[PDB]
């Protein structure tokens, strides 16, 4: 029908951007969904779509364009208020789930296949790019505001593509291993190997080893305040391979002048570090 | 629901003493006619003489009671 | 009131609370509803017991969308004249019918999707296995008692299927040396559970050493009424792994002794030998290997859709009691 | 195949009067009312219903009842166990599988002793003298439909028990069953009583007027009557629930 | 106990009927039918080529068995 | 050994034939037997020459007498006597003549034999025989009685494949059963079960079908899977009988309750209507 | 707390929370005087006395006898009420409307059916003796 698509949606137009409207309009907007669902609508299924794409896009026009800092201040936003209201409208077109949909698509999917659609622009690029820069504060600075870097980090978590792949299973963390992850891991390696060698040619290892086990707590507890808990192996795993397992025999020439010196505690953190790596022990051992 | 009573249990001995006085009408009749002892399965003096025929005579009815090898082959029996 | 108001929704919430002669009497009242009486969500899970009916009923039937169709000693012989859409019937039972070879050629060359199947009893031939060679998804299968198709065909089915779960290839009484070198040679390796019986002079050694080397998770086997088994046999059962149930029942060429080997496999569980145990030897042989359960399951298991009207778990729910 | 349909009416016509108990014999009873024996027959329809019998059951046992009682008095209390052994008897001959007489003597509450019913079972056979193959309405009804739709036999039905609940002992059975039928027939759809009945049976309307009147009247002083388990039972979808239609004001004879 | 029958033929068919006592015949499964192996183990005796071919469900305690000339 | 004990008597009558029956009755156990009630009521309300009468009932305390009235000999050791010899035709009329009337008598007065059996016929001396055993007896009005009937021996197709209905034709079928016996000297169907009964049937007519038996593939037990015999030569299967007994036996073993003639409608045949009266040739 | 539930023509019936809480709709609209155009008073009163005796449930088949004498009630009644019930969803109402009207349709002919229900038979005399051809093998 007609008379009834105008109301619809200008009332769509009132709960994006949300005013916090009353019960009232809001069984307004349900009987009129209902009301058309019984005289079978995939009309309405097909309006709803183009009107999602069409404002989406609209948004994307403006907005963009910052490179940094403020696309995040911006993109978290619009995410969560964009989240909101389409699980408001979920809510209001549940007629739909129920009847139709259910011969094949539900309004949420939906919202959310075009909020990825909308991923796919500079915009995923452009975000990840400013959060790697905003964590190069690994090296110091409490600059970094935790609730610019979560939202996007939850976002990429939920915005695992789920169109009817099988159905919905649980945690689907696709897109955030195929397209935050990896580049997270490679800068975390490029930084800490430069890092790492630029110390050590200008201080006793002692101090080389200090650094080390403070930087591999500090990446321990990082990843339980910024990202996904399905992180925490391989980032262990890298940091490790850069932080040690690559200056072996160095460690084997301060061993020697450590049994040479008289501390038994570097020798704590020494067997710490070589544990956490493999079969580290054998060349400590023999010759020791 | 079904389950329901009318008016109380009532004496029963004289119910039985009832019964067994209308019982007592077959005893002169059934004496009379055909001269046997039916409550004590006996004959009597005759008019109507009584046998007793043996099994074989009468048909049935009339005392009938109320209702490496080891082949797989045939082996006869 | 004008009922003929309702939405569809709702026509058919009422409507899937019905028996299969009301469902069919409501049918006639307008040609909405006549519409409603047939919308492939009613129709899921069918039953024919016994009941005699006609080739175009049934495939008129099985058109409108059934999918656990259950039909087994119903009879059907009368020609089939009319032609129809592939269907998607997908848990077909027709185990002892009465059905003619032209008939059952029809009503498989259309059926395509099919997940499982049971021929017990029937009569087959070339065209019949040729068409069923289609069915490349047949996790189950069951051909005993069947006769009449040749070597090629069947070695051309075995080829085509591949996923095949379970296989029973029982007691035809046709084959040869020729049908059970085949079917070894190219049975599929992924057999959970195996029949070969009643091929009495037609196992052979080689035969069965090929299908032990062939495939390795036979979990149910049985080797019934063959009489050229032996030691050499038994080791190769060794070389299986997984063998939970075996019988070896009326192999007249083997010694009641030599069975006490066979619990030296770990994962044995039954053992049913009829035949060459003599009576008080089974006391012997219980007490040999207690470890087992010996002469316990008179009747096999390998895909047989019923052992309680339910197919393989699936519930009919349109029924005629 | 009719080879056997006109004798069998015959000769049930002739059996009906020979039957046929006295009726100014519940005078005779010292203590006993024709009200009494109606509720002792509404027991009796409730227990025949409960125990999932049929209703000719009930008939033969009310015959049973009316020709001991106009045969034989008996004080107060034991109307209840005649009613039970009549039951006994009506089921044993008819019934398929009949209840055994411990369900008998257990819904009277357990009020008395295996024993007397088996001695009052003889005493009934005495009485009797073992001629309980009597005819009641229902075989006349069943041969009269034969001449017509499931409605119209279970209204049949209906006017015939209510006519035994309790002035219609004057009339013979076959004239009961032919008023109820016609009645019943006028009431469900207004047709009248055929030709062939008047050609089979001999019995024309006239000939029915007064019992056919009497049923109409009791009809209509049914529904407020101080007993309705009849009612409630025939309020059932197995009778079609028959039992909740109006009784027709006046008729069109 | 067991009971065999004698043989009546059709111009096609050639067959065969069996009794059972009350323990055997307690074991026989009222869903499907049988074949040689399964009542070989139930414990009749006879030659190649009978088949198990019908119930009759006044009374399980019967089977049929025919084989072709 | 052999236990029970009769008794007889003989006065002064024509009709002296008399004989007692002692039938026992447990004093708590169901009372009085529904076989008992059904048999006296059943009994004292008819009276023909080819019936036997029931002359009083006496009812004890725990007993039952009934004197019925005596008679020679029944027909299986009247037949075991002549298994050699065979029964003269004329005989053989006149005792289906008998039969015929006393059905016709028993089903016009709304009664149901149901359990006729030659060991349940008793012949007399002078050729006149007369039936018995009316404890299976039933008062029909056709609803759906006792599914329970004579013997594997005389029943019907129609109890056989589990009809729910049985209307009185099935004692039509047991006569002929009978008869055809009586003549032969050998039982038509000498089942063994069931299953045995019905292939001998089928072996002797033929398979029923739709053609032969309207309506018979939906009976309850009926499996289209039964072996495929042809009606043998009617002629062969009862040698010495002519042709006009050969058509009346015919129309009296006939499938469909139907097209199966009734008792008066068989009076009326030409191989009967030629009527004689005979007696006994040997020891009764 | 508690909600003012305002019918088509104003009839506010204040109701506990958590006994709104049943119908699903209501559920939802409530998780983010409340007027429902498409139920008049009647209905609702009946509809809430439904629910508030079903309020603490744990959550042919056995028709619990509360409902069916509930349900003992006339024809448009009981169309409106199941109509109301679809518009509200809620579950166990719905069910248990459709069963009975299941069971109440069991039994009749097309005829009688057609008589009681309204329904307007069409395309007839000429092509029911061919469906109900279809249809012997019943």
């Amino acid at each position: 029908l007609d008379q009834i698509w105008d109301d619809l949606r200008a009332g769509i137009q009132q709960v994006y951007t949300r005013q916090s409207m009353a019960k009232s309009r809001y069984m307004e907007l349900y009987t009129h969904v209902y009301n058309y669902c019984t005289s079978v609508g995939l009309e309405l299924y097909k309006r709803l779509k183009e009107f999602l794409k069409n404002y989406l896009t609209n948004l994307l026009k403006d907005g963009e364009d910052l490179m940094d800092e403020s696309v995040l201040k911006f993109y978290t936003q619009q995410w969560e208020d964009y989240r909101f209201s389409s699980k408001v409208l979920n809510g209001i077109c549940a007629y739909l789930n129920r009847h139709w949909v259910r011969r094949e698509y539900e309004i949420y999917s939906l919202a959310l296949v075009t909020w990825r659609d909308c991923l796919f622009r500079p915009l995923n690029k452009q975000v990840t790019n400013a959060v790697l820069k905003l964590i190069e504060k690994e090296r110091n600075g409490e600059t970094i505001n935790t609730r610019l870097i979560s939202g996007v980090v939850q976002s990429y978590v939920e915005l695992g593509l789920n169109e009817d792949d099988a159905f919905a299973k649980g945690p689907t963390l696709t897109v955030y291993k195929e397209s935050f992850e990896s580049q997270f891991l490679a800068d975390t390696e490029r930084f800490y190997t430069r890092e790492s060698t630029e110390f050590l040619q200008q201080n006793p290892v002692t101090e080389y080893m200090k650094k080390a086990e403070a930087r591999l707590l500090e990446e321990q507890r990082r990843v339980q305040v910024y990202l996904h808990e399905s992180t925490q192996d391989e980032l262990a795993r890298k940091c490790e391979q850069v932080l040690i397992e690559k200056h072996l025999e160095i460690f084997h020439t301060e061993f020697q002048n450590l049994l040479d010196a008289d501390k038994n505690e570097d020798l704590g953190r020494m067997y710490n570090l070589v544990s956490r790596i493999q079969d580290g022990l054998g060349e400590l051992k023999k010759l020791l | 629901s079904a389950c329901r009573n009318l008016f109380g249990p009532v004496d029963h001995e004289e119910l039985t003493r009832d019964l067994e006085k209308h019982c007592r009408d077959m005893e002169e009749a059934s004496q009379r006619k055909w001269n046997f002892d039916f409550q004590n399965h006996k004959p009597l003096e005759g008019k109507y003489e009584w046998q007793e025929v043996e099994k074989g005579s009468l048909p049935e009815f009339y005392y009938r009671p109320p209702r490496a090898g080891s082949v797989e082959q045939t082996p006869k029996k | 009131v004008s009922w003929d108001s309702l939405p569809d929704e709702l026509l058919l919430g009422i409507f899937s609370c019905l028996c299969l002669p009301e469902l069919l009497k409501v049918s006639g009242v307008c040609k909405r509803w006549y519409r409603l009486a047939s919308d492939e969500s009613l129709w899921q899970t069918l039953d024919l017991t016994g009941k005699n009916l006609h080739p175009d009923v049934t495939g008129r039937l099985l058109s409108q969308g059934v999918i656990a169709f259950r039909c087994p000693r119903s009879f059907m012989d009368q020609p089939l004249a009319e032609h129809f859409s592939p269907f998607r019937v997908q848990h077909m039972d027709l185990s002892n019918s009465v059905i003619e070879v032209s008939t059952l050629h029809g009503i498989l060359s259309q059926c395509s999707k099919l997940q499982n199947l049971s021929l017990e009893g029937l009569r087959l031939s070339d065209p019949i296995v040729n068409t069923l060679a289609k069915n490349s998804n047949l996790v189950r299968l069951n051909l005993s008692g069947c006769s009449g198709f040749s070597e090629f065909a069947l070695q051309t089915l075995l080829s085509s299927c591949s996923r095949l779960d379970e296989l029973n290839l029982s007691w035809c009484f046709d084959f040869t040396e020729k049908h059970v070198q085949v079917a070894v040679a190219h049975v599929s390796e992924t057999i959970t559970q195996l029949n070969l019986s009643g091929y009495r002079k037609n196992l052979q050694k080689s035969d069965l050493s090929t299908l032990v080397r062939r495939c390795p998770n036979l979990v149910h086997l049985d080797l019934s009424d063959s009489v050229m088994l032996k030691n050499d046999c038994f080791q190769e059962f060794f070389q299986l792994n997984y063998l939970q149930h075996l019988s070896l029942s009326r192999c007249y060429d083997i010694i009641p002794e030599t069975l006490l080997e066979l619990g030296e496999i770990p994962t044995l569980k039954t053992l049913q030998v009829f035949g060459i145990v003599p009576d008080g030897t089974l006391q012997l042989l219980k007490e040999a290997l207690p470890h087992l359960q010996i002469n316990c399951s008179h009747f096999t298991t390998i895909a047989r859709p019923t052992i309680n009207q339910e197919i393989w778990g699936i519930k009919c729910r349109l029924t005629l009691q | 195949v009719p080879d056997y349909h006109e004798d069998i009416h015959t000769y049930l016509r002739e059996m009906e009067v020979k039957c046929k108990p006295k009726v100014g014999y519940m005078k005779k009873q010292p203590d006993i009312t024709n009200s009494m024996r109606a509720i002792l027959v509404d027991w009796l329809v409730e227990v025949g219903e409960e125990y999932k019998l049929q209703n000719e059951t009930l008939h033969l046992a009310v015959n049973y009842i009316d020709r001991f009682l106009s045969s034989m008095s008996v004080l107060r209390g034991k109307l209840q166990l005649v009613g039970t052994a009549a039951m006994l008897l009506a089921s044993k001959f008819e019934e398929i599988y009949p209840p055994e007489v411990a369900e008998f003597v257990y819904i009277t509450d357990d009020t008395y002793t295996k024993k007397q019913v088996l001695r009052m079972e003889h005493l009934v056979l005495k009485v009797l003298t073992f001629d309980l193959a009597a005819p009641t309405v229902n075989q006349f009804l069943t041969q009269y439909f034969l001449h017509a739709n499931c409605k119209v036999e279970s209204l049949a039905m209906f006017l015939g028990e209510l006519s035994l609940i309790d002035p219609y002992l004057k009339y013979l059975p076959s004239v009961i069953a032919g008023a109820a039928f016609h009645l019943a027939l006028y009431t469900v759809t207004g047709q009248s009583w055929p030709e062939s009945l008047i050609r089979k049976t001999g019995y024309t309307l006239e000939s029915l007027k007064p019992c056919l009147m009497d049923l109409h009247q009791t009809y209509l002083k049914a529904p407020q009557h101080a007993q309705q388990s009849i009612r409630e039972k025939y309020k059932n979808s197995k009778y079609h629930g028959v039992s909740l239609l109006n009784p027709p004001e006046t008729l069109n004879l | 106990q067991i009971y065999y029958s004698d043989k009546y033929d059709d111009e096609e068919f050639e067959y065969r009927h069996v009794m059972l006592p009350k323990d055997i015949a307690k074991l026989v499964p009222k869903t499907h039918l049988m074949s040689e192996s399964e009542w070989r183990n139930l414990g009749v005796q006879q030659s190649q080529g009978w088949v198990h071919y019908m119930i009759h469900e006044p009374e399980p305690h019967i089977l049929l068995f025919r084989r072709p000339l | 050994g052999t236990y029970g004990v009769v008794y007889k008597a003989r006065n002064k009558l024509t009709g002296e034939v008399v004989a007692l029956k002692k039938i026992r009755l447990d004093t708590e156990t169901e009372g009085v037997p529904s076989t008992a009630i059904r048999e006296i009521s059943l009994l004292k309300e008819l009276n023909h020459p080819n019936i036997v009468k029931l002359l009083d009932v006496i009812h004890t305390e725990n007993k039952l007498y009934l004197v019925f009235e005596f008679l020679h000999q029944d027909l299986k050791k009247f037949m075991d006597a002549s298994a050699l010899t065979g029964i003269p035709l004329p005989l053989i009329k006149s005792y289906l003549f008998q039969l015929l009337q006393g059905l016709a008598f028993c089903h016009s007065h709304r009664v149901l034999h149901r359990d006729l059996k030659p060991q349940n016929l008793l012949i007399n001396t002078e050729g006149a025989i007369k039936l018995a055993d009316f404890g299976l007896a039933r008062a029909f009005g056709v609803r759906t009685y006792t599914h329970e009937v004579v013997t594997l021996w005389y029943r019907a197709p129609e109890i056989l494949l589990g009809c729910k209905y049985y209307s009185t034709a099935v004692d039509i079928w047991s006569l002929g059963c009978i008869f055809a016996e009586m003549v032969t000297r050998r039982a038509l169907f000498p089942g063994d079960s069931e299953i045995d009964q019905l292939f001998r049937i089928f072996r002797t007519l033929g398979t029923p079908d739709e053609v032969v038996w309207p309506g018979v593939t939906s009976m309850p037990d009926y499996k289209p899977s039964f072996p495929k015999w042809a009606r043998q030569d009617f002629s062969k299967v009862v040698p010495p009988l002519d042709e006009d007994g050969r058509s009346l036996l015919s129309q009296m073993l006939h499938y469909d309750p139907n097209k199966r003639i009734s008792a008066k409608a068989a009076l009326a045949h030409p191989f009967f209507q030629d009527v004689t009266k005979p007696v006994p040739h040997l020891r009764l | 707390p508690s909600i003012k539930l305002q019918s088509s023509d104003g009839e506010i019936f204040e109701v506990d929370v958590e006994i709104a809480k049943q119908s699903v709709t209501i559920k939802t609209m409530l998780e983010d005087p409340v007027p429902l155009p498409n139920v008049n008073a009647a209905i609702l009163k009946k509809v809430i006395q439904w629910c508030t005796h079903h309020k603490d449930d744990p959550p042919t088949d056995d028709i619990p006898v509360w409902d069916q004498e509930f349900l003992k009630v006339d024809q448009g009644t009981l169309f409106e009420l199941i109509l109301a019930a679809n518009y509200l969803d809620i579950k166990g109402l719905l069910d248990v409307t459709c069963k009975t009207v299941a069971n109440m349709i069991k039994g009749k002919t097309p005829e009688e059916i057609r008589k009681t229900f309204n329904i307007k038979n069409d395309f007839t005399e000429e092509e029911e003796a061919q469906v109900r051809k279809e249809n012997q093998w019943c």
